[PDB]
């Protein structure tokens, strides 16, 4: 879905 | 400099039926400032019970076509049956317990769930994909054996064969984090058929290479280390807030080395200072008000560089509409250091409808390929362009009109849609209204690239090969659909030319062999989120070039949206340099060499983009040239009635996560 800039979740640097 | 004569009097009301059910929205859309708003309406149908059998977008009630889509539910309000006018018609069965029991596609494919008994909970076992039978999934659930109960492995999925091969779960940690997994991937003679009760004769379909990767996780069930399928071992920590404070990367072999030294945070979690293992430290600034991001500054401390500074400026509502850039610009363009000012507008609507920004000189008309890269050498500038777009009441892009001064290359190109749909392929293929949807399946996704290029899909609506006139491409994906295969199978030379990825949790296996030998083998180490500054570390175990050295770590530095445009070594000095049109074409690509070019995969909103062209954004494909998707929506009306259009039409503010 069309979400905004990057900015605005929380880090993941590991998920499926 | 935003003009709010756009939207005077241009509200958006929900009409209301007796039952308080939405069945008209209303919008008002005025494009330039001095001319009158123009009245859209979308129009949804009720029966009588009360479901939304029927919906029409403001362009094909204007056109007295049917609707877009023809639902009909049954007696407690789920669908049964589901006619879209861009995606087909699907048929859908669920059992008492509202599990999936059929689903027939609108190509024709019956799908099928086969559960456990009911002496068994009643898990998932197979899924049957008739066409002419393939038992094509294959579930297999643990006990509560005290051996499994050791790994947390009792009530599991512990092997899952699926379109891609097997993935097998090891070892879960006390909270249900994975800690160990392994897969094997389907050779390319074979597909997933998994009939039968043993499973020897399923080991013989899949590859030798089991590729299993561990992890280590603190008691809140956050990744503490990860250990790749090869050896390379990447290691976070994390602060008093549950944050993300630190990263190291061991590779096979070698010392710790620092990814991320520090990451400290705003009061709202928002990433506020980072330096890395570069050196070069980023620093976000932010609205105090609102909290939006107004700066990303990239700053090398031994030179006291910037390299860039991107100020954004908003609309009241969140539209970007001024990004600048403080920065001087880089040594791959001679005599000219000022990085223009990029300026778009919006229409009442909020999609784009003009766009400045600056791009190379020897590009010429933007297609499905990168123009070559600007080395250090050949002293070529930069030049202003300004694109502007036109939709019509659908909200597809038809027409981007790009002009650009100080060159005469003053190009526009059409994007030619239905009557019926919203499918509309570029102006190249067809100029007929009326033969577009032969362009397409019966589910809607698009079987026809380019002229001479042919899209080949699985019976699950996933792009099976992109087939080019000598050279085709052909890809693998798993039960949910992402991408784990990539190979591409260039002509003959004496032999085939083959190159083949393997994507991994953070390992890209990239290797290319020809007949009999292989004569490169690349080991791209990834450490973290693609558009989240990621860093990847190039170790090449076979068939290394001359010029490069080994281990060569690539600091991706990314815009608003991710779209990465600078790429720095350990150092901090520049590889390569990148700049976007609004809809995702490469508009400016400077580089230190040629070489160092071939290997910046991910490029625009932190997605790969293939030899194709088309980028890979989860479960669709997505092609920049015209601003549309390959395919049909797959989750159906998330974002309105227009299944194949982009982030709203706002392509500089919004990004698509992984395409669904």
């Amino acid at each position: 879905a069309p979400e905004k800039g990057k900015y605005t979740k929380e880090v993941n640097f590991f998920d499926e | 400099s935003y003009n709010s004569a756009i939207d005077q009097k241009t509200p958006s009301i929900k009409v209301l039926d007796n039952r308080k059910l939405n069945v008209r929205t209303l919008e008002y859309l005025r494009t330039q400032a001095d001319e009158n708003s123009d009245e859209l309406i979308t129009f949804y149908e009720f029966n009588i019970p009360g479901f939304q059998v029927k919906s029409t977008d403001p362009r094909k009630n204007k056109n007295q076509s049917g609707p877009n889509f023809i639902r009909v539910f049954n007696l407690a309000g789920q669908v049964l049956r589901e006619e879209s006018v861009d995606a087909g018609r699907t048929i859908t069965l669920n059992d008492i317990e509202s599990r999936p029991v059929l689903i027939i596609n609108a190509t024709g494919v019956r799908q099928n769930h086969r559960y456990e008994d009911n002496t068994l909970p009643g898990r998932l076992l197979a899924i049957t994909e008739q066409v002419g039978e393939k038992t094509t999934e294959r579930l297999i659930w643990a006990g509560n054996t005290p051996q499994e109960k050791d790994y947390n492995l009792a009530g599991q999925c512990v092997r899952h064969y699926d379109t891609a091969g097997l993935t097998q779960l090891n070892s879960l940690s006390l909270a249900g984090v994975v800690l160990s997994q392994s897969q094997q991937l389907l050779v390319d003679d074979k597909n997933a058929d998994w009939t039968g009760e043993d499973q020897s004769l399923w080991q013989q379909k899949l590859s030798s290479d089991v590729y299993t990767t561990q992890n280590k996780a603190d008691a809140t069930g956050a990744l503490l280390t990860q250990t790749d399928a090869k050896g390379n071992i990447q290691r976070l920590a994390y602060d008093v807030a549950g944050q993300l404070k630190g990263c190291w990367l061991t590779l096979k072999g070698q010392a710790e080395q620092v990814i991320i030294k520090s990451l400290t945070y705003s009061a709202a979690g928002q990433k506020l200072r980072e330096e890395h293992g570069n050196g070069v430290i980023t620093e976000y600034s932010y609205e105090p008000e609102t909290q939006r991001l107004i700066g990303i500054a990239t700053r090398r401390p031994s030179d006291a560089k910037v390299l860039q500074d991107l100020r954004y400026q908003y609309d009241p509502v969140g539209n970007v509409i001024n990004i600048r850039n403080d920065a001087e610009a880089t040594r791959f363009w001679r005599n000219q250091k000022v990085v223009p000012e990029n300026s778009y507008t919006y229409d009442s609507l909020y999609q784009l409808i003009s766009a400045t920004g600056r791009e190379m000189a020897n590009i010429g008309q933007q297609n499905n390929q990168l123009p070559s890269p600007a080395l250090p050498s050949d002293n070529n500038t930069y030049t202003n362009y300004t694109r502007s777009y036109s939709y019509d009441h659908s909200g597809n892009l038809t027409q981007i009109r790009h002009s650009s001064p100080a060159t005469q290359n003053n190009y526009t190109v059409a994007i030619t849609l239905s009557n019926r749909s919203n499918r509309g392929v570029l102006s190249t293929l067809t100029t007929d209204p009326n033969q577009v949807d032969t362009l397409f399946d019966a589910g809607g996704h698009q079987t026809s690239l380019l002229p001479g290029q042919t899209l080949i899909w699985t019976p699950r609506g996933e792009l099976k090969q992109v087939n080019n006139g000598p050279g085709n491409e052909w890809y693998r994906y798993d039960s949910n659909g992402m991408r784990q295969l990539k190979v591409s199978e260039q002509p003959t030379q004496n032999t085939t030319q083959q190159q083949r990825v393997i994507y991994l949790p953070g390992l890209e296996l990239r290797t290319t062999q020809s007949n009999a030998t292989t004569t490169e083998e690349l080991h791209v180490i990834t450490l973290g989120e693609a558009g989240r500054a990621q860093v990847r570390v190039l170790h090449w175990e076979s068939g290394k070039p001359e010029d490069v050295n080994n281990n060569q770590l690539r600091y991706s530095y990314d815009n608003l949206i991710g779209s990465s445009q600078l790429e720095l070594d350990n150092q901090g000095q520049i590889i390569s340099e990148e700049e976007y049109y609004p809809f995702g074409g490469t508009a400016l690509w400077a580089a230190n060499s040629q070489t160092e070019a071939s290997y910046k995969t991910i490029r625009y909103s932190g997605k790969e983009r293939d030899a194709t062209g088309l980028y890979y954004y989860g479960y669709r494909y997505y092609q920049p040239w015209a601003g549309r998707w390959l395919s049909a929506d797959p989750a159906g009306t998330i974002d309105g009635l227009n299944l194949y259009r982009m982030v709203r039409n706002n392509p500089v503010s919004l990004q698509d996560e992984n395409g669904l």
